[PDB]
RNA sequence: UCGACCAGGA
DNA sequence: AGTACTTTCCGGTCAT
DNA sequence: AAGTACT
């Protein structure tokens, strides 16, 4: 119900200027602040402290301070983040890279 | 990337394992002792000593040795150097942790403060989250100050059951400076005030059980509590802490190579006085000192105030703040670079281009390249522009051959000569409809930045048409636009499928479409319109002409 | 001795090579960089057995440069000496500090302190040798050497072996 | 001119996958460093001439690897290593999922 | 904030949407898989009008000389009439038009019946009509059986997510359900053939239309939804140039950070 | 690693090819095509490689593989043969 | 179920857990004036047998961990009683498709 | 280079590499528990000379043919047939295929695939370790002695009377020239 | 030639 | 309730 | 400047 009330607030900022945004993406939002259990806020204080990797939270009011408790806990990083990669200079699992492509030998061969 | 061929097999990083130096691992690595601070002048004599920078590191000078790792200065990463502490340091950004560690675990004997006999404990040691046990387990025995020796077990709380001994009282901690300090209370009357001694701290971790470490959010490969207490210390190689020369005959020394030269002489005078006129005590007052120095080497925004000031009150520049977010590294190096083929001007619009198009002017499109194969099906075409000169519009300005070398077409003496080679690379001008990401910032939209046919044309202005406006949301009031050059035949498709300013139409941001007509053409679309207003042939003609998909049916 | 190990290698290929015999191709490659090659965790990397059921699998194409990459499995016959290992071979070069055996593909060599007492070393002799009471050592003659230790070493491995235990020499 | 943090998050909104890296590395930072198969760091003392490889220590010479990474990011974990952090660069997961 | 705080949230490949974790997060993207771009402010006919007009208008009886297809409507027009087995799906078709009707009155409490959904009908009919030179007075040619025989053989194939299994294939008429009673509100017997005369060339292809651009208007997996979403949201935030509540940027500041004090508190008790 | 293997049956993914897909495939055949790879489709006189590329993924006659990874890792593999190309 | 007035003692609360497998639960009177469950914002939830849970997970390749959580002392969990590691379906109505299956674990 | 069908965990710490002995302690790639392309178990593979010699011919031979499908679109008398089938399917700058092909025929101890075949069938009711199951095939033995202390690997694995007849009906297999 | 400030541009 | 601590694209001058 | 979180 929370969830329902959140969302219903924040649509409510953006009709009060005469705007519309389609549901989908202050609902996301309203979603990704809501599902981890209660209201984990936009900031510093909550999300950047979820079990994301830490070179993403690395990269948003923390870093160092975030980065030393990184490797006192020795932490592992997945590199699922966009972040994650761009920072190592690596193609980011996003649209164009959330797949791999390969040359099937077969076919290769039945088209001549 | 970085050039000259390597038999080392390439993959992507994966994972990253977080963890802390163990000296004796930084030993292992470093290939400098690092024993004098000074920099160079083997008594004036230009060079480097075998003491601070290059006692087998990288270089300078623009002479390859790099321990004969050769190469020379671009290719030759840094070589992690050491240096012996005279005496166990804390860790300026891990004193928090093992302050609270302390707290957690009783000295003389070294173990936890609550086993599973303490039930409060059991609920604590099932959380899997080295983060929580760890928040947990501080608030459950930061309280209790008397190392338990015989505890009621899971029956009578008559009979009592015995474990680990020394109840030898713990002492509740505060932090005052750069140093941990506790009172012992005495019952009978009176507090007991001393200085844990780092020395001794250490040697408290170094005792922690294997089980006891990993109960306590850690890792006993990677991370040992042990290890927060420095005593063997990394030292960055130059290309962390690099030079500036005007020339010769003068210096050009950075900040971090100078804190060492600092811990370096904080740590050897301290080692000088526990080998001669040891006055006990008027040590401690110098072995604050190197505990400071290797502290504000690392973070220097500290709450205790002394910003530890180089001479000129300049603050001095901390491998913290180095990092610490916008205009540092992580943000401002990593997250977004400066990057090089790319351009920027005044926007003006143009009635005259498609939507997706974009007027870039000949001096651009004669600077900006794009790096094209010789292939058969270009050859031609391609040694054309080659020939026609780096000057000259539509031609190209650099052929690269297999063999990894610039030709400089604006000078080689073959200029005019020279025959491509399939497989050659031969960067040329852009050219009328190479794919390009256009944009104006700030770019808070997919739409702040989109794809767009180039079209050169002349006079300084990147020409914009006016529908896609409102996406960049840009007049021409004095406003500037930055123009991006893919450089893969396989960018440009990223660009050209799924940035293209005709894509970019209807936007998802609010499922309608987010271009429309504007200014005088909106304004003039309605009079041109109303029932009132007729036009006669001569000029109906004109009008029909202008739709260039016109049928050619009056 | 010999052994037979199941390995695999990964070749990048070119898009130039993405015909229609590729698999040719990349077979072809597979043999340039093995066959002949040497490791201290696989010792000398022989021949390529079953040329014929190579598993090349699909290979990804990276994503710079088309160039692909399979990760070819095959099988092939290996040999790694080890220390306490007895083989015989012909020896090959003989000097005042030893002769030097050939087992195979490799070099084992035995000091000549590393032989026995009554086997001298005559120098004036043409070819080189090593004389005893009934016993000549020389060229073409076999022997049969106890590897005592191994050293590998860039494309090649050696190691010293000796002759003084009992049932080692000539034959 | 910059390809800053905003000019990022709009690529990766597009999907634009390829290009962003080619905005971070190859038009840019983009450096080749050698890695310790063990021991994740830039160790390793690569000759690239008589390819020798070594890296006393986790002590190898055998298993090496190579990388592109932006040189700034190189920098970052010296920078960390400096700090006595140790970030481990390696080419395989072993923890799946 | 808002960004860097979604970055990693993209629709994987199941159709659901997660971030770095894997973590679910929405399990159908917008709680439909359907991406914004492909969508419009349609309206649901079967909500908004008197029980008395509904009726006038959905309601066929073969069994009545009064609220039968006219024969000039149907080709076979007069040998329907009575028609009991045919009676059964037309009252079958009345029972769900009007179970939609209640249904939606259930999750639109406004009674308002305009909303954005994927496929754009009213079009896709406007072209079957001039596409085929439809006359309005000649009679149709489809059977009965024809027209409410495909329409339910259409919504089979608006698929959303595939799998192959029930909980799955549960998710798969969840997340169709409301275009559903769009599309029932506007093929229905009596409007396919007094409103728009379709003949079944016309309506056969105005079926096979629906289901390809429906297709087309599901979302791709790949796209980083979060980064979008967030700029959504953020970008008409910096456009914000400024009965006694709080507000706008300052409220939404208040919202984001999810402050315990906020300036104005009040609370509507009906 | 077979068992992150999904068979080409029990398939579950989007029997249409992604918009990025496609995008990639492209480019990525266009990219080769350049490389002096060899080109499947009688080239009607073109010369430029994504124009190639746009006309070897039209006759479908493009060697390549869509491996379609899944949140838990597991993947499957499609054929620019099969996929569909609607856009 | 023990429903309380005004309170209960500290030193009574704390028998609860002390006679397993049996459990119990504490409710305030003021709390169960009005039933929450009615209101028109909370959407109706509802269990799922260890044998469905097993199953969402299956079906979606879940680890328990990325599934959406509810608190062990969320209104609605309590209203229904769940249990370190029950799973609830919530379905509630949408203005994008009629109806939403969404899932909530506990933690 | 070229890995080896197992993925061993190497957590930081590589530092136990144990000794190379006819400890039967071979490297951690030769345990006798090795795995298989297809994902199986199987015992490690010991090969005796000339029981080489005939999977090197068998391969270097059966390539010759798929090297033709293709192409269309005695002691002292081995060397001179076998250098020729070098000179056709192998690099011909494999130096050591070459040696390894002189060495492994002329060491070798058996000509027929029959008779390498008996002496595996007879060597492989023993229990033994592939390793001795080899050394024992490719070295001459007259006694328990010059045996068990040439492999002393064996020792206590096989009587001396038992390992004795072993040797014998060797002897008796061992192809003549 | 790392930087600190100030003025200013959309 | 009080104390403590981090965050808030693109000339000229002076000097380290 | 403010706000929170941390002690
Ligand atoms: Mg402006
Ligand atoms: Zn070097
Ligand atoms: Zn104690
Ligand atoms: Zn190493």
């Amino acid at each position: 119900a929370g969830r329902a009330a959140l969302y219903k607030e924040v649509y409510n900022v953006i009709a009060s200027d005469g705007s519309y945004v389609n549901y989908r993406h202050m609902a996301l939002l309203v979603d990704v602040m809501t599902t981890q259990g209660g209201l984990t806020s936009v900031t510093r204080h909550g999300f950047n402290r979820s079990n994301t990797g830490a070179l993403m939270r690395c990269s948003f009011e923390e870093t160092v301070e975030i980065l030393f408790e990184a490797g006192a806990s020795a932490e592992l990083d997945d590199c699922r983040g966009v972040s994650e990669n761009v920072i190592l200079g690596q193609m980011a699992p996003i649209g164009t890279g959330a797949f791999d492509v390969m040359i099937d030998e077969e076919s290769l061969v039945k088209y001549m | 990337v970085g050039q000259q061929y390597s038999s080392a097999p390439l993959r992507t990083v994966k994972e990253v394992q977080f963890g802390l130096f163990s000296p004796e691992e930084v030993r292992a690595i470093s290939v400098a002792k690092i024993r004098f601070p000074e920099t160079m002048d083997e008594t004036q004599t230009r060079a480097k000593i075998g003491g601070l920078n290059d006692p087998r590191l990288g270089s300078i000078d623009r002479n390859l040795k790099c321990q004969t790792c050769q190469e020379g200065m671009n290719e030759c990463p840094g070589h992690f150097g050491h240096i012996d502490l005279a005496k166990p340091v804390f860790h300026v950004g891990f004193i928090a942790k093992i302050k609270k560690v302390c707290e957690c675990v009783c000295m003389h004997c070294g173990k936890l403060l609550l086993d599973e006999h303490n039930e409060l404990m059991r609920q604590a040691l099932a959380i899997k989250d080295s983060k929580k046990r760890f928040a947990a387990i501080w608030t459950l025995c930061k309280t209790k100050m008397v190392c338990e020796t015989d505890v009621p077990s899971e029956d009578d709380p008559t009979q009592l059951v015995s474990r680990g001994g020394c109840g030898n009282t713990q002492p509740t901690i505060r932090k005052d400076g750069l140093k941990l300090v506790g009172s012992w209370k005495k019952d009978r009357d009176e507090p007991e005030l001393r200085v844990l001694s780092t020395e001794e701290i250490l040697n408290i971790f170094k005792h922690i059980s294997v089980k006891d470490f990993t109960s306590l959010g850690f890792n006993e490969v990677f991370s040992r509590p042990e290890w927060m207490i420095l005593t063997c210390l990394p030292v960055p190689p130059p290309p962390v802490r690099p030079s500036i020369s005007f020339n010769e005959s003068q210096r050009g020394e950075d900040d971090l190579t100078f804190k060492l030269a600092d811990i370096l002489k904080a740590n050897i005078s301290l080692e000088t006085l526990e080998h001669n006129g040891a006055p006990h005590h008027a040590i401690e007052e110098a072995e604050s000192l190197l505990q400071f120095h290797v502290a504000t080497y690392m973070d220097n925004d500290i709450a205790g105030q002394p910003q530890a000031l180089q001479k000129s009150g300049r603050p001095v520049k901390s491998i913290r703040a180095r990092l610490k977010g916008k205009e540092g590294r992580i943000r401002g190096n990593l997250m977004g670079k400066r990057v090089d083929f790319s351009a920027r001007t005044v926007i003006s619009g143009d009635p005259n281009l498609e939507l997706d198009q974009v007027g870039v002017p000949k001096s651009i499109a004669k600077t900006l390249t794009y790096p094209e194969v010789v292939t058969p099906y270009n050859i031609d075409r391609l040694t054309q522009l080659v020939r026609n000169g780096p000057n000259e519009h539509p031609g190209a300005k650099y052929v690269i051959r297999d063999s990894g070398d610039r030709i400089d077409l604006r000078y080689s003496k073959r200029a005019g000569d020279i025959q491509l080679q399939y497989g050659w690379k031969v960067e040329r001008h852009i050219m009328d409809n190479d794919p390009v990401l256009f944009n104006r910032q700030p770019s808070l939209h997919k739409m702040s930045m989109m794809a767009h046919r180039v079209k050169v044309i002349p006079y300084s202005t990147f020409r914009l048409n006016l529908s896609v406006t409102s996406p960049y949301n840009a007049d021409f009031d004095g406003d500037e636009m930055n123009l991006h050059v893919p450089q893969s035949e396989e960018t440009r498709a990223e660009l050209s499928q799924l940035c293209a300013v005709p894509l970019q139409i209807v936007s998802p941001q609010s499922n309608k479409p987010c271009m429309g007509i504007v200014q005088d053409t909106l304004c003039g679309i309605r009079k041109l319109t109303l029932r009132d207003t007729f036009i006669e042939l001569d000029q109906v003609l004109n009008m029909l002409y202008w739709v260039p998909d016109w049928d050619g049916v009056i | 001795m010999f052994f037979i190990k199941d390995l695999s290698l990964n070749i990048t290929l070119h898009p130039s090579f993405f015909g229609p015999r590729m698999k040719q191709y990349l077979k072809t490659k597979l043999l340039e960089e093995v066959e002949g090659s040497c490791t201290g965790k696989f010792g000398y990397i022989l021949c390529v057995l079953d040329y014929d059921n190579i598993d090349i699998q699909r290979g990804r194409i990276l994503p710079t440069d088309g160039s692909a990459e399979f990760n070819v499995k095959y099988r092939a016959v290996v040999f790694k000496p080890f220390k306490g290992e007895v083989v015989d071979g012909t020896v090959v070069s003989c000097s005042q500090h030893g002769f030097e055996v050939q087992v195979g593909p490799m070099k084992v060599f035995v000091t000549k302190h590393l032989m026995p007492q009554d086997l001298t070393f005559n120098a004036g002799s043409n070819p080189p040798s090593y004389q005893s009471s009934e016993d000549v050592i020389t060229i073409k003659s076999r022997i049969r050497v106890k590897i005592e230790g191994c050293i590998s070493q860039v494309s090649s491995i050696h190691a010293i072996g000796s002759i003084k235990e009992d049932y080692l020499g000539a034959i | 001119l910059r390809f800053g943090e905003m000019e990022r998050d709009c690529m990766i909104a597009h999907g634009a996958a390829s290009f962003l890296k080619e905005r971070l590395m190859e038009a840019s930072d983009a450096f080749r460093v050698h890695i310790c198969g063990i021991c994740g760091l830039m160790t390793v003392i690569a000759k690239l001439n008589h390819n020798q490889f070594e890296c006393k220590g986790c002590d190898n010479k055998i298993d090496i690897y190579q990388i592109h990474i932006p040189y700034a990011a190189k920098l970052l974990f010296q920078e960390l290593m400096a700090m006595n952090i140790t970030p481990r660069l390696y080419t395989d997961r072993s923890r799946d999922f | 904030r808002l960004v860097k705080a979604l970055e990693d949230i993209m629709v994987h490949y199941d159709n659901t949407t997660r971030n770095s974790l894997g973590n679910v997060i929405q399990f159908i993207y917008g709680e439909d898989g359907m991406d914004a771009a492909h969508i419009e402010k349609q309206s649901l006919d079967t909500i908004g009008g008197s029980d008395a007009a509904f009726e006038k208008r959905y309601r066929v009886d073969l069994l009545n000389t009064d609220h039968t297809l006219d024969p000039s409507l149907l080709e076979s027009g007069s040998e329907i009439l009575g028609d009991l087995k045919l009676q059964v799906l037309l009252d079958e078709e009345y029972k769900q038009l009007v179970k939609d009707r209640k249904f939606l009155r259930e999750v639109f409490v406004d009674g308002e019946a305009n909303w954005p959904l994927p496929v754009n009908i009213r079009r896709i009919i406007q072209n079957a009509q001039q596409t085929f030179h439809i006359d309005h007075t000649k009679p149709s040619d489809l059977t009965i059986k024809d027209i409410v025989l495909g329409v339910k053989d259409l919504q089979e194939n608006l698929l959303v997510l595939r799998g192959k299994n029930e909980i799955i294939q549960n998710a798969q008429r969840d997340a169709v359900t409301l275009f559903c009673c769009l599309l029932r509100s506007r093929l229905a017997t009596r409007r396919v053939l007094q409103e728009y005369r379709l003949t079944k060339q016309a309506f056969d292809w105005v079926l096979s239309n629906i289901e390809a651009q429906f297709l087309r208007s599901v979302v791709h997996p790949g796209e980083m939804v979060g980064v979008l979403a967030a700029q959504s949201i953020g970008e008409p935030a910096t456009q914000m140039t400024l009965k006694k509540v709080t507000s706008g940027v300052p409220r939404l500041k208040e919202i984001l950070n999810v402050a315990k004090n906020m300036k104005t508190p009040s609370l509507t008790v009906y | 690693l077979k068992e992150k293997a999904i068979p080409k049956d029990q398939r579950a993914t989007t029997p249409y090819m992604t918009k990025y897909e496609r995008a990639r495939i492209l480019g990525t055949r266009a990219l080769q095509i350049s490389m002096n790879a060899p080109v499947f489709v009688d080239l009607e006189g073109e010369t430029d490689p994504l124009r190639i590329a746009m006309k070897e993924l039209a006759e479908k006659k493009i060697p390549l593989v869509i491996r379609r990874y899944l949140p838990d890792g597991s993947f499957e593999d499609w054929s620019v043969e099969e996929l569909i190309v609607d856009l | 179920i023990f429903v309380y007035q005004n309170n209960i003692t500290p030193s009574a609360m704390k028998l609860v857990p002390s006679i397993p497998p049996a459990t119990i639960e504490t409710f305030n009177e003021a709390a169960l004036v009005v039933n929450i469950t009615h209101h028109e914002l909370v959407p109706k939830h509802i269990r799922l047998s260890s044998d469905e849970k097993r199953e969402l997970l299956k079906r979606y390749r879940l680890k328990e961990s990325q599934l959406p959580r509810i608190q062990r002392a969320d209104p609605v969990a309590l209203y229904l009683g769940l249990k370190r590691g029950e799973v609830v379906k919530i379905i509630r109505k949408s203005e994008t498709s009629g109806r939403y299956a969404s899932y909530r674990i506990c933690m | 280079s070229t890995s080896t069908f197992q993925t061993r965990r190497r957590r930081l710490k590589k530092v136990e590499e144990e000794e190379n002995a006819a400890t039967l302690q071979l490297g951690q790639e030769f345990q006798l528990k090795q795995i298989n392309h297809q994902g199986e178990e199987e015992e490690l593979i010991a090969l005796n000379l000339s029981e080489a010699r005939l999977v090197i011919k068998e391969a270097l031979v059966e390539r010759r043919r798929a090297f033709k499908r293709s192409q269309k679109k005695t002691r002292e008398k081995e060397l001179e047939s076998i250098d020729v089938l070098l000179e056709q399917t192998t690099g011909g700058n494999n130096k050591d295929l070459k040696n390894t092909m002189q060495y492994l025929t002329n060491f070798s101890r058996f000509r027929d695939q029959e008779t390498v075949g008996a002496v595996i069938q007879l060597l492989k009711s023993t229990g033994l370790h592939p390793f001795e199951v080899a050394q024992l095939g490719s070295l001459a033995c007259d006694t328990a002695d010059e045996a068990k202390t040439l492999i002393p690997s064996l020792n206590n694995k096989i009587s001396d009377d038992e390992l004795e007849r072993i040797l014998k009906e060797l002897s008796n297999l061992e192809t003549l020239y």
